[PDB]
């Protein structure tokens, strides 16, 4: 017996607040990405990189956000890192809007974002993916999954776990209103190492969990246990992350150091 | 380290 009572309306207001803030913080939404990927937008059709000849044309004529490395695999990887550094800033801006978050101890805010940004990056990356590939340069290009897989070792396997995650995750058909609450749940995780004060984090999480549950009930009439399934994904996501980390160390051991993002070069 | 400096600045 669900009712539309004061408590439920406050959880809906919380969900809308998050949605609005998510729209502000993340320019390329899932709705806008799906419209591009399904050819149901009036916006500019992206350039497709599906082989090396199209990569060269893409970098040349179109100019993609990726002394540059002479090798394609390294330019791609470095581009992904750079974009992820920008993603940290977007995610931090979003975290400031979660009610209660900025009233936490600053060191705990930091620690929550430090351990949560990689999970949120991979969650939101799925929005830009379909079975064929991923949107790049804010939707101006599209790079195929099979092209990414064809990069020389160790870069050929770099995106594959993200695509594998995405196929299954996208099958749940979450929308941006669902995702805004989900990513707030991930940020307010009380089990991150090195947290000072866990209960206030858990109290914010509990309210966000309530809001997610209700959002999912109202928005997904045909998946009665979607809440549980999403919590299971958060359990998963930690593995894309645990395995990115292993991959990175192989990369940093065996490849030339690549350029630092300007923001870091500036920080030191 | 850098990750942490990125975040602190963004929060400020
Ligand atoms: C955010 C993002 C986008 C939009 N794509 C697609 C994508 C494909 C191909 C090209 Cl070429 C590309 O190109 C850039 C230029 C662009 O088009 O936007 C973009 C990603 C692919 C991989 C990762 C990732 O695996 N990211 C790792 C490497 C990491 C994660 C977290 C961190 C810190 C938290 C430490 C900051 C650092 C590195 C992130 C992204």
């Amino acid at each position: 017996h669900m009712q539309l009572n004061p408590e439920s309306a406050d959880l809906r207001a919380l969900a809308k607040h998050l949605y609005d803030s998510y729209i502000k913080s993340f320019p390329l939404t899932k709705a806008k990405a799906r419209a591009i990927l399904t050819g149901k937008t009036t916006d500019k059709s992206p350039f497709v990189i599906y082989d090396m000849n199209s990569l060269m044309m893409g970098e040349d004529k179109i100019k993609f956000k990726h002394e540059q490395s002479k090798e394609v695999a390294i330019r791609i990887f470095q581009g992904c890192q750079f974009r992820s550094v920008e993603a940290v800033q977007e995610i931090t801006e979003y975290a400031k809007s979660i009610p209660g978050f900025v009233n936490l101890d600053l060191n705990d805010q930091v620690t929550l974002l430090k351990y949560g940004v990689h999970e949120i990056i991979y969650t939101m990356l799925a929005s830009l993916m379909n079975k064929d590939g991923v949107l790049i340069s804010e939707g101006q290009g599209f790079m195929t999954r099979e092209f990414l897989k064809s990069l020389r070792k160790p870069f050929g396997d770099f995106m594959e776990p993200k695509f594998e995650f995405a196929v299954k995750f996208n099958a749940l058909e979450l929308d941006d209103s669902d995702l805004a609450i989900f990513i707030a749940v991930i940020i307010l995780s009380g089990d991150r190492p090195g947290l000072l004060n866990v209960k206030p984090i858990e109290d914010i999480q509990d309210n966000l969990l309530q809001a997610l549950e209700l959002q999912l009930k109202l928005n997904h009439p045909e998946s009665s246990q979607l809440f549980a399934k999403l919590l299971q994904k958060m359990t998963d996501l930690r593995q894309i992350v645990t395995e990115h980390v292993q991959l990175l160390q192989v990369i940093k051991k065996t490849e030339t150091d690549m350029s630092l993002h300007p923001l870091l070069q500036e920080i030191y | 380290m850098g990750l942490e400096a990125i975040i602190r600045k963004a929060l400020m």
